[PDB]
């Protein structure tokens, strides 16, 4: 045997989305642990390797694995697994005909109503779904999603009266959530001062991770596929109350302040900068910036209701003028791309093509129909991107990511038990197509059209890239001047802490501890009380 | 609608176990689809395995078991064509697991949620033993080094037929106390074949070409 230090150098928190438990967390992980050892010249039984978890298993019907180390699996990583969601009360559960598993992974919907409750907390692993938001003040919203007459679309659900959009349940689960990742990093910073805190946001989870970013900004942000957006779009009008309906100014200025309060956090005493890579570019310390990944096939972020900059980035203006946030965060903020025929991690360019992609193709993956092209509608004549990310060693050529942009594998009709659609079993890994169905399917003409070929949203394509991570985001992420030799068991109670299954008493008892709205997040609604009635009129018809 | 029958190359080995039992891929338009059969000249066995081309695991399999009646077999998915792509959690690849002989087929699902079934298995390794099948992942960056050891077992509990063993990595001296990272490596070269064969290979030249519909 050999035992090596560990040596990490700086800490990162993967922050998953709705009802996500984490899926491309194994594997951007092990991504970007393999670049990270290219990048700082680790090699032998010295470089980083992933934690490997246990997986799933049946008991039948899918189970989410325990949430525990494989035997054996333990392996120098600096990451941080976080997890988030949303537990019904003690007395509460079925309220909202929203999806609910114990720890176990068992399905409320299957149990009798005597022996449910019993034991086995109901919950839901990254809350709900129909209850995202794109503006930071509605995670402390006393109010969920109301369904009554495209609204809050998450792929996982048949398009084309409201099957499974029951009403939601309040927000204060975001807000509560942000509470406890605001912790974990001043809880970081209270046990070790001179490493590095990283914080690695998907989805909804990007809400969450910039509301801990505003209570205790860590070392560094990322944001993929976020849906924040710093224009109400008409859906935003109609949906959200008065109180939750933001100005442009200050959707702008809560984004331009988190920026700068992560960005206080770039002057630590003197990685060694003092480095030049094998492909002639200078290593970089990347303290105190704010990153933005982009997807442009997103069919959630690009829908008609959100658009957001998870999907668009910070579009120029119509003269092709940068967007005017960049000059709000100062020399902090990058945005990158990641789509069919772009270049990704390659030489800064100021209009970085959107609308059209380049190959002839239309800009939307199969979207013919008129329904299908109002919820997702082209962008705008000529809209165009500033990638003023730096260059990396190894970047992506546009032909490697010429298929990218997925699409209907099949879309014929299926059998009804031997196919591929959601609710069947895939004919090759005799495995089900999407596990998720048992915890949503609670005459058979409905449930007969549970065989809708759900259409492939490039949501989770870019986090779980392989090339991406690897070649791209391990040198985007900053690296402390003096590593330290970590510490035993303090770094897993770090992810027993992130873990909510292991310390939120949420999940024990219910106890939301909602912090307070911090000063960085403004809540200057814009002049909208007459506006929304008029989108409100259109919907009459 | 009026479609053109397709045309299907004929049934090529592609991973030949010795002499009697070889892996055979049939019914395909190219190296990416089709069937893969199990066949042993001796017992003349000839069973469907996978609904799926066994060319997509690039990994390496090592088969050791004697047995006939059982058999576990990698289920690979496209990446180019698959169902699961572009999915909120992406693809798992797993194991076909019979212990019959081949007429009831499970499957065991292994690895993580990935965008990529294929280029997962470059990085594993697959042993096959008459007790059951190994399956090695290793971690890291170049190298297969420090490998995670999943070990699954028969039993008649389960409907799959088999059952993970906690008690693993008996590969490296049974007794070794093996530490949370895991043996930094591992040797193999007392698996290794007498043929020297480890990974699937497929010839593309007898996938059948056709020029059909001009318009
Ligand atoms: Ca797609």
């Amino acid at each position: 045997e050999v035992q090596p230090p560990l040596q990490l150098p700086g800490l990162i928190i993967f922050v998953h989305g709705v009802n996500s438990e984490g899926e491309w967390y194994d594997y951007a992980e092990r991504s970007l642990c393999a670049g990270l050892n290219q990048r700082l010249g680790l090699e032998g039984e010295h470089g980083l390797k992933e934690n490997n978890y246990e997986g799933g298993f049946f008991v039948k019907k899918w189970v989410s694995g325990p949430r525990k180390i494989t035997k054996g699996g333990d392996g120098r990583s600096p990451v941080i697994r976080f997890y988030w969601g949303y537990r019904a009360a003690d007395n509460e559960t079925d309220t909202y005909a929203i999806p609910l598993k114990n720890k176990k992974g068992d399905n409320y919907y299957d149990l009798p109503p005597e022996s449910r409750k019993a034991k086995g907390p109901w919950f839901w692993g990254g809350g709900p779904f129909q209850n995202g938001c794109n503006q930071l003040v509605s995670l402390w919203s006393k109010t969920g999603f109301n369904n009554n007459p495209v609204p809050l679309p998450f792929s996982t659900q048949v398009l084309n009266r409201d099957r499974l959009l029951s009403d939601a349940p309040p927000r204060h689960y975001y807000a509560h959530a942000a509470g406890r990742l605001a912790k974990l990093i001043k809880t970081i910073r209270n046990q070790h001062p001179e490493d590095t805190v990283t914080v690695l946001s998907h989805s909804q989870g990007t809400m969450i991770a910039l509301a801990a970013a505003a209570i205790e900004a860590p070392d560094a942000l990322f944001v993929m596929n976020s849906p924040y957006a710093l224009e109400n779009e008409p859906t935003t009008y109609i949906s959200y109350p008065i109180k939750e309906i933001i100005s442009r100014k200050a959707r702008s200025a809560t984004f331009a302040d988190i920026v700068k309060k992560v960005a206080e956090n770039k002057t630590r005493l003197k990685w060694i900068p003092e480095g030049k890579t094998h492909n002639g570019l200078p290593e970089r310390d990347n303290h105190g910036t704010t990153w933005i990944y982009c997807n442009p096939h997103d069919r959630v972020m690009g829908s008609s209701p959100l658009r957001s900059i998870g999907w668009q980035g910070l579009p120029d203006t119509k003269d092709g003028t940068p967007h005017t946030l960049f000059k709000q965060a100062g020399d902090t903020l990058y945005v990158r791309i990641l789509g069919r025929n772009t270049p990704c991690g390659g030489t800064p360019t100021a209009q970085t093509h959107f609308s059209n992609l380049g190959d002839g193709k239309p800009f939307w993956d199969s979207t013919t129909t008129l329904l299908q092209r109002a919820t997702w509608p082209d962008p705008d004549s000529g809209q165009t991107l500033t990638i003023n990310a730096p260059q990396v060693p190894e970047p992506l050529t546009a032909e490697e990511l010429k298929n990218f942009d997925q699409d209907y594998a099949r879309d014929e009709k299926q059998s009804g038990g031997a196919g591929y659609a959601y609710g069947q079993i895939n004919p090759e890994t005799k495995k089900p197509v999407d596990t998720d169905y048992r915890y949503y399917i609670s005459e058979e003409m409905l449930e007969e059209v549970r065989t809708y070929v759900q259409r492939p949203t490039d949501h989770s394509t870019l986090p779980s890239d392989e090339r991406f991570m690897s070649r791209v985001v391990a040198y985007d992420l900053p690296i402390g001047y003096c590593w330290h030799s970590w510490d035993k068991a303090g770094l897993e109670e770090l992810r027993r802490q992130a873990d909510w299954l292991e310390s939120d008493d949420y999940y024990f008892s219910g106890k939301l501890t909602v912090p307070p709205i911090p000063p960085a997040i403004k809540q200057d609604v814009a002049e909208d009380a007459e506006q929304r009635k008029a989108e409100e009129k259109a919907r009459l018809r | 609608l009026n479609v053109p029958p397709p045309v299907y190359g004929p049934p090529q080995v592609i991973f030949r176990i010795d002499d009697n039992r070889y892996f055979t891929l049939e019914n395909y338009t190219h190296c990416e689809n089709g069937q893969t059969f199990y066949n042993n000249k001796a017992k003349n066995i000839h069973v469907k395995i996978l609904d799926a081309s066994g060319y997509l695991f690039k990994g390496r399999l090592f088969w050791l078991s004697t047995r006939d009646d059982f058999l576990a077999f990698p289920a690979t998915l496209n990446t180019r064509h698959a169902s699961c792509m572009g999915s909120n959690k992406g693809c798992m690849n797993a194991v076909i697991v019979t212990t019959d002989g081949g007429k009831r087929r499970s499957g065991v699902p292994y690895g993580s949620y990935t965008q990529n079934p294929t280029g997962a298995t470059r990085d594993y390794d697959m042993l096959v033993m008459n007790d059951g099948f190994y399956l090695l992942r290793y971690r890291g960056g170049q190298g297969r080094f420090s490998p995670v050891i999943l070990r699954w077992i028969l039993s008649t509990e389960d409907s799959s037929g088999v059952v993970r063993s906690e008690d693993a990595y008996e590969l490296f001296r049974p007794g070794e106390e093996v530490p949370s990272t895991g043996f930094y490596k591992i040797d193999l070269s007392r698996f290794y074949p007498k043929n020297n064969v480890m990974e699937m290979q497929c010839d593309r030249t007898l996938e059948p070409v056709q020029p059909s519909e001009s318009k």
